């Protein structure tokens, strides 16, 4: 068959940062291809469009066959509220070298691996996990509120109502809500979240 | 499956000439263990609508130029579109697989080569 196949990877070491606001960060990039990619690394704002006050050492360069390499973040500016996190995104571009070469396809891809950059201040202690039960959960009509009373960004592995997933999860900021379909369920409410190290947290439970 | 995974497969069926309406052409696969959705617009010279999701592409040898896109049937399976880095993108549950077509009525094709690439963006929860 004429066109070949695209396969492109990226791996990144985590699938979180967290920014330490006493401490800069870092985040290993690996490229599993056998040829050198380009490698692009940002960092956007919560709106992922907008640029954030953080930047990433390289922030362009060229990563050889199956090299390993460890990326630097700083925080440059912005003015970073001091009791609650501020969630950003790390964003790895990755580019392959273009291809050497009836109809056929010339096939290509470009992948963009983005993780949450969360800046945690040095007053807010401890962890998310430490306090995600205190999530308090409220049901109007169809819909679930979620409320979270906390400093954390609170990143939902899982949550179900009486065993049924919900799917469509996003992460509840600190101090604010978020409303969740109901999955047609109810009564029992179990949730996990993603702690700062990447695993699931034990399962946290609630009645409404 | 740790790792951010894109295959993009091309499939029997494009011909130089006549080709069958809709016609598959490529197929693009998404692998993670942990995302839940991934964005992906064509990375083009022309974009036809706001989300990069149909275009045209260029013979490398004579420059003719054939449109591509996804299917239909892809598009349905869309969940939202976001604006994300100040352009619009079409998020799918990364347990989907996509097809890129031959869009619109039937095409003529000159025999060439032409290059497809797509950006795919996957956010981590």
């Amino acid at each position: 068959l004429n066109s070949a196949t695209k396969l492109f990877s990226v791996k990144l070491g985590a699938t979180r940062v967290i920014y330490h606001a006493g401490t800069g960060a870092t985040l290993s990039v690996s490229n599993p291809q056998n040829y050198p990619i380009l490698v692009q690394s940002s960092v956007k704002a919560a709106d992922k469009s907008s640029p954030a006050p953080f930047l990433v050492m390289p922030p362009l360069f060229r990563l050889e066959a199956n090299q390993q390499s460890q990326l630097r973040i700083v925080r440059t500016g912005g003015d970073m509220p001091t009791d609650r996190e501020t969630l950003q995104w790390v964003c790895i571009k990755a580019v392959p070298p273009e291809n050497e070469p009836g109809a056929t396809l010339d096939l290509n891809l470009s992948i963009n691996a983005c993780d949450k950059l969360i800046f945690r201040p040095d007053a807010v202690k401890g962890t998310p996990e430490d306090v995600a039960g205190n999530l308090r959960w409220v049901e109007t009509g169809n819909k679930l509120k979620v409320e979270n009373p906390t400093p954390f960004y609170m990143n939902l592995a899982s949550v179900t109502v009486g065993g049924k997933p919900i799917t469509g999860l996003e992460y509840v900021p600190p101090f604010a809500d978020k409303t969740l379909n109901m999955p047609g369920s109810h009564g029992d409410i179990e949730w996990r979240v993603i702690t700062d190290f990447g695993g699931e947290s034990h399962p946290f439970h609630y009645v409404l | 499956g740790s790792d951010l995974t894109v295959s993009l497969i091309p499939v029997s069926g494009l011909k130089a000439g006549k080709n069958a309406p809709s016609a598959k052409i490529a197929k693009l696969v998404v692998n993670s263990t942990t995302l839940k959705e991934f964005g992906v617009r064509g990375i083009s010279n022309n974009v036809v609508d706001s989300t990069g999701t149909a275009w045209r592409v260029a013979g490398k040898n004579t420059g003719k130029e054939i449109g591509v896109g996804l299917s239909s049937d892809s598009l349905r399976r869309s969940d939202s579109t976001e604006k994300w880095n100040g352009v619009n993108w079409m998020t799918f549950n990364s347990n989907d697989t996509l097809d890129i077509v031959l869009t619109g009525p039937a095409q003529n094709v000159t025999a060439d080569t032409y290059p497809i690439t797509l950006d795919v963006v996957g956010y981590q929860p």
